[PDB]
């Protein structure tokens, strides 16, 4: 009774919020907010995806996806807090030395 | 089954569209965590019920917990606002906006023949990932032992 | 289908790396010993290559819906193990200068050597995205293990927040794909499409979204610019390992993925490939052009190498020899950049600390080490495409395979970039033998300095004589 | 859809909804009435509990179909749990969950 | 017409007993501490009290973290069946949903820890989490052996499933390890106050206050209804009424709670997450491997 289209276009909404939310931000923690949206997006589709062909495959992507998160998340607020812990300030653009 | 997809759909995007430009930490990862809530709800009126218990338990409950606790030990580019003046965020959003609309454009045209909505329990999902699905199962245990390695390696104090 | 014992059997170099992963990290558990630690890893990895030659004397079988083993696999498999052998011996001496743990370094170089058997054997979406998974996440923590340094740091942060981006894309791609095709099989993607139909839109922007992660990943234009600065920041084995394994183990799945897929042979997939095959042949010579800095140059000169093996991937289903053109090219570029790499690394070994500058100043190299000088030299050559070298061959092959496709923009490409590859690498080698203006005694910098030198000698034989190479790679044949 | 899930789903809702209305009027009969007049320690715990519990999903799955799995399933977890405990061992010798050095 | 009176019977059962938890919490906040008005009497004198938010602090965290702290677990009691046909919602996934209820009721103390403009209740809350996480981690798993015994997620399926044996027997282990992260989730004593760290109910008071208090009253009624449900039997019962005996059963374990509180000491802070991490997680997976092993073999 639900379309896929639908639940489709949600996941591509929530998956473009969350990648200009990564782009706008000098802060890290917000670009981290933003990859953690982007990933939840993707999950969300192939639940969709799984749901709509009656599989349990769609789920199962999910349960990696979210374990991609949550080990990526976990990296990046390591780094945020190296990051943090030495420079005393969470500008990306200033780590930005190497260029050319 | 529709009704509450719809309703859920909606908060997490509008949830999500506080998120992105919000100013204070705390207040954009509570959004954060609304947008989870409402997208383990479209979850369960999808019949996805395994995947949406695991959207409370594993994303709002332990990954959004990792994110607020390194927000308050941080203690914390707030007090200019520089995303919320046009001239900055002009271009990412009309980016994002062209590649959502070419999404979309594919999305439109292929075969829907409607989701049921019958359960597929945590159960089926559990012979599949226990079935078919060893390798997948294992190195995911694996990946995860390599975020941890990684993420003690970094983030210690010493 | 399920699990034979026979299936065991057509499985070993994943089960010996998961054992040696868990046997090192049950001895660093025991006691912090670097030399007891990295000799677990380097047996581990040399007993999966003895694997390699087991599952070799049995046969190529589907194991799982997820895992295909063939020749093909095996193939990778061994390139992905001699590039984490060699990237184990480049940083002992490294890891010698480190002042902080050491085995974790190690931990995730096996587990990444893991995720590149996985993705050697892939045959299915959800074990590409986990092998692409497992190969980025332990570089996360490898191009930032020295965190304390500004430039690792920098480094790791660009890799982390870019990876994690492409992988959301790549995923959100599979899920499109999925949302088309309803099965995950690689050979199912546009099974339920026929009568012309096989430029569905859904399809072609799932997999749009993937050439998006992937290109990401094989440091292909316009998903380039962070090759430079990470490679650049990221330790020298590091730099290394990333060049070598993760490019080769993400193009062997690819190579795979467009070959099973019924989609593969899709006109706008190719004109789309073509444009970014140009594309990166062109930028990475045109931006190496004016670079002092080797990591850098090396970078770029990994954008053009990509864009070369991009080229031979286009003509996968006109041709039939491309699949043995990208087997010989990935050989040349294994040995080639591993040299190079290594060269870096040795003098870049022992670590100096955070705060000392990691400079590399080849100029004059010749002058106090002749023989790494020359080694270089060697490699600069073989990356350029000179015929006395294992790289011309690949370039020969590439080329072969796209007059026979009549691929003529990309050969005209290929032209053009080598002779702008030629200024660089050539400035390179007698910058190596001018003169320096002003300004070790182990067995593992002897270990990584015998590891370049037997690269030299394996590029130059197969550059005069390439036909052994030809047959090891001709008879790689998979499960058409 | 028979009587008795529907009728649940009402009961279902209509606890939600009279849970969350008694607290929220409890604190507005709150307000309402009256007279006015770290350590980086932490992130590691946390980070633990979220490896940790991705795992335990894994296992939450694999827990509730085991006479549908057979000794392949057993065998399937016992490498993952043993994978799990060596991971678990390394970060307790290592100082990792040692809150006291 | 049958259905609307028979879906207004099943709202009006769910109804009582969501009115039966509270008026359960509150009566044993009186129990822990005849006078059956005293109850009333704080009740009105903390719901008469003015209420002070702190200046300097966020408002909308400040206020959200005591409705975290009651509606979490008074949410996680849906899935408890008292007896035949006196369930609230027979969930597919029933303690999946207690799990999702303990996963959200961290956010409370971390709320009131941060809104609570204090280093020192910052730093209480933030303890006091890491100890909720530390045993939050083993709580499904302590779970999974009833539910791998069960070969379900349901808990009607679970009750009757224990039809000839409690789960206390198998899942001894098992059911230590829920006691003591049922006891340790609700942050009551042994695990009350692990705190430069100061409590995070400090700048809380009147009906807030109300709230926390009566919220981990309400988590104590549904962990001791769990408890029963899931390790001894739930309703069943030879002689008496299965009300009377889930009834029974629960209270036997809220005075053992009461009992637990009035009797343990308290252990240290680091001593409290070695404990938790090294011995339960381990024990638990053991329990699990054991539990599929026995029941693979018959
Ligand atoms: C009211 C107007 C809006 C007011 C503001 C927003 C309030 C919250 C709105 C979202 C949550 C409630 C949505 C409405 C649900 C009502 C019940 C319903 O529609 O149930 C249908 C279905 C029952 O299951 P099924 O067996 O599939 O039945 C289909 C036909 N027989 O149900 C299902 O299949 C699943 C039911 C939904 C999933 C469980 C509940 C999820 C709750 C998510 C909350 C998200 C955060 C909210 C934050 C609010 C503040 C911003
Ligand atoms: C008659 C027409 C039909 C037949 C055509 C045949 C084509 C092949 C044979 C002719 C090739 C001509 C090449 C001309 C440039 C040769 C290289 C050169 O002069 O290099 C010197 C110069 C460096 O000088 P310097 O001042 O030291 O640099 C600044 C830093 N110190 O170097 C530089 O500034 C950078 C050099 C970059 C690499 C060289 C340029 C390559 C361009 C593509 C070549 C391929 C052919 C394209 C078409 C040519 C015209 C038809
Ligand atoms: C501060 C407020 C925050 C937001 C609070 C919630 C907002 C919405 C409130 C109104 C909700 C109305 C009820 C919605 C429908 C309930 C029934 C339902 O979900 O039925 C669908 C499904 C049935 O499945 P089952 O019965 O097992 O199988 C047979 C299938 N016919 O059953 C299921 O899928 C059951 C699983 C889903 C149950 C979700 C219950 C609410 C969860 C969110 C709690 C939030 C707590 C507060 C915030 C915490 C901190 C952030
Ligand atoms: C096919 C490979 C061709 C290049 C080989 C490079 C290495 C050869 C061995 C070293 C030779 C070094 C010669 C240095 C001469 C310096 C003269 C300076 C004064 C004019
Ligand atoms: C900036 C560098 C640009 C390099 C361009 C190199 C171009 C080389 C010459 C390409 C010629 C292609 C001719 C194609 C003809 C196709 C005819 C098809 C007939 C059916
Ligand atoms: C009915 C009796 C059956 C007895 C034998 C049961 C076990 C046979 C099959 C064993 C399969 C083991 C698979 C292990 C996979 C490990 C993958 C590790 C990846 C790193």
């Amino acid at each position: 009774m639900i379309p896929l289209q639908h639940g489709l276009i949600l996941a591509a909404i929530l998956f473009v919020l969350g990648l200009t939310g990564l782009v706008i931000r000098r802060n890290l923690l917000f670009m981290l907010i933003g990859l953690e949206i982007m990933i939840n997006a993707s999950a969300l589709a192939f639940v969709v995806a799984g749901s709509y062909w009656g599989q349990t495959d769609g789920q199962v992507m999910y349960i990696l996806a979210i374990s991609l998160a949550a080990a990526e998340a976990s990296i990046g607020l390591a780094l945020l807090l190296q990051l943090h812990r030495r420079r005393q300030n969470l500008n990306i653009d200033s780590v930005s030395e190497m260029r050319g | 089954m529709e009704f509450a997809f719809y309703i859920c759909g909606l908060i997490a995007i509008l949830a999500t569209l506080r998120v992105i430009t919000h100013t204070n930490p705390v207040h954009a990862l509570l959004y954060l965590i609304i947008s989870l809530l409402a997208i383990s709800g479209v979850f369960f009126s999808l019949g996805a019920y395994f995947a949406g218990a695991l959207e409370i338990i594993v994303y709002a409950g332990a990954i959004m917990v990792l994110f607020v606790f390194v927000v308050m030990m941080l203690n914390l580019i707030e007090q200019e606002r520089q995303w919320l003046k046009p001239q900055v965020w002009i271009g990412p959003a009309i980016l994002s906006a062209i590649m959502l609309v070419v999404i979309v454009y594919a999305i439109l045209g292929v075969n829907d023949q409607g989701i049921d909505g019958t359960p597929i329990s945590a159960k089926a999902v559990g012979i599949t990932l226990f079935g078919p699905y060893v390798l997948a199962v294992e190195l995911a245990s694996m990946l995860l032992l390599a975020g941890l390695v990684v993420a003690f390696h970094v983030g210690r104090e010493e | 289908m399920t699990i034979t014992p026979q299936n065991l059997i057509a499985l070993l170099p994943l089960l010996i790396v998961g054992l040696t992963v868990v046997v090192v990290m049950l001895s660093i558990a025991w006691r912090r010993n670097h030399f007891l630690n990295a000799t677990l890893s380097v047996i581990g990895l040399n007993a999966a290559l003895v694997s390699l030659w087991f599952v070799g004397q049995a046969g190529a079988m589907d194991v799982t819906p997820l895992m295909r083993v063939d020749g093909f696999a095996m193939l990778y498999t061994g390139l992905v193990l001699l590039a984490s052998l060699a990237t184990c011996t480049f940083a002992y001496p490294w890891l010698e200068g480190y002042n902080d743990n050491k085995d974790e370094f190690y931990l995730l170089v096996l587990i990444a050597a893991l995720g590149g058997i996985l993705l050697a054997n892939a045959n299915h979406l959800a074990s590409l995205f986990l092998g692409i998974e497992l190969i980025s996440l332990p570089l996360f923590g490898l191009v930032g293990y020295a965190f304390r340094q500004k430039r690792s740091l920098e480094a790791s942060i660009k890799y982390t927040i870019l990876s994690a981006a492409a992988s959301s894309f790549l995923l959100f791609g599979m899920a499109l794909v999925y949302a088309q095709s309803g099965d995950l099989s690689f050979v199912a993607l546009g099974k339920n499409l026929g009568d012309g139909m096989l430029n569905e839109p859904l399809l072609l922007a799932g997999f749009g979204l993937m050439i998006v992660g992937l290109g990401f990943k094989l440091s292909l234009v316009p998903f380039h610019l962070w090759t430079p600065d990470v490679y650049q920041g990221a330790p020298a084995p590091v730099s290394t390992f990333l060049a070598t394994a993760s490019k080769i183990a993400i193009f062997g799945v690819v190579m795979r993925l467009f070959l099973y897929a019924p989609v593969g042979d899709s006109e706008a997939i190719r004109v789309v490939l073509a444009i970014i095959a140009f594309a990166s042949i062109i930028f990475g010579n045109l931006m190496a052009l004016s670079q002092t800095n080797i990591k850098r140059l090396l970078g770029y000169s990994s954008i053009s190498h990509l864009g070369y093996l991009l080229v031979a991937l286009i003509a996968l289903q006109t041709g039939e020899m491309s699949m043995e053109a990208v087997g010989v090219y990935l050989a040349g570029y294994l040995f080639s950049s591993l040299g190079a790499f290594g060269v870096v690394s040795l003098m870049s070994s022992p670590y100096r600390g955070p705060d000392a500058d990691s400079l590399f100043s080849y100029r004059g190299l010749f002058w106090h080490r002749p023989i790494l000088a020359a080694v270089m030299t060697v490699m600069m050559l073989s990356l350029a495409g000179i015929p006395m070298t294992l790289g011309f061959i690949g370039k020969f092959y590439v080329l072969a395979v796209g007059v026979q496709a009549h691929l003529w923009w990309l050969v005209g490409a290929v032209v053009v970039g080598s002779a702008i590859g030629l200024y660089y690498y050539l400035r390179v080698a007698v910058s190596l033998y001018l003169h320096a203006p002003e300004q070790p005694s182990n067995w593992q910098y002897s270990a990584g300095g015998i590891v370049v030198l037997i690269s030299a000698l394996l590029v130059l034989v197969l550059g005069v004589w390439p036909q052994p190479l030809i047959s090891i790679v001709r008879l790689a044949m998979p499960l058409m | 859809t028979s009587t008795e899930v529907i009728a649940h789903h009402w009961a279902f809702a209509i606890f939600l909804i009279v849970a969350i209305g008694l607290c929220c009027l409890m604190l507005v009969g709150g307000w309402f009435l009256g007279g006015r007049a770290l350590s980086a320690k932490f992130y590691l715990v946390a980070m633990f509990f979220v490896i940790f519990d991705v795992e335990a999903l894994y296992l939450f799955a694999w827990s509730t179909s085991i006479r549908e799995s057979g000794w392949v399933g057993f065998v399937e977890a016992a490498i993952f749990i043993f994978v799990l405990l060596a991971g678990l061992v390394y970060l307790v010798r290592i100082g990792a969950l040692d809150w006291t050095p | 017409s049958p259905e609307l009176i028979e879906i207004l019977l099943t709202i009006l059962k769910a109804v009582v007993i969501l009115l039966v938890v509270v008026t359960c919490g509150a009566f044993m906040s009186f129990g822990e501490r005849g006078g059956s008005l005293q109850l009333v009497a704080d009740m009105i004198k903390m719901f008469f009290k003015e209420d002070w938010i702190p200046k300097f602090s966020d408002r909308v965290i400040f206020t959200l973290a005591p409705m975290i702290a009651f509606t979490s677990l008074l949410l996680a009691f849906a899935i408890v069946p008292v007896s035949p046909g006196w369930v609230v919602a027979d969930l597919n996934i029933g303690i999946l949903f207690f799990l999702m209820m303990a996963g959200l009721a961290v956010y409370a103390v971390l709320f009131a820890g941060w809104s609570s403009n204090n280093k020192y209740s910052l730093l209480g809350a933030m303890r006091a989490s890491a100890q909720t996480l530390s045993y939050e981690v083993f709580l499904g798993l302590s779970l999974m052996g009833v539910v791998a015994q069960a070969g379900s997620f349901n808990m009607t399926d679970i009750v009757n499933s224990q039809a000839h044996v409690w789960n206390v027997i198998p899942q001894f282990f098992g059911f230590i390890t829920f006691a003591i992260a049922g006891v340790a989730v609700c942050h009551r004593h042994p695990f009350d106050q692990p705190e430069l760290a100061d409590g995070y109910h400090i700048e809380y008071s009147g009906m807030k206050f109300g709230l926390f208090f009566v919220g981990e009253y309400i988590g104590i009624v549904t962990i001791s209804a769990l408890m029963v449900t899931l390790f001894f039997g739930g309703w069943q019962g030879p002689l008496l009424p299965p009300f009377i005996w889930f009834a029974l059963k629960t209270a036997f374990f809220m005075m053992m709670f009461i009992l637990i509180r009035a009797s343990l000491p308290r252990p240290r802070y680091d001593q409290v997450m070695s404990f938790g991490w090294k011995i339960c997680l381990p024990l638990t997976l053991i329990n699990l491997l054991v539990t599929a092993a026995v029941i693979l073999w018959q």
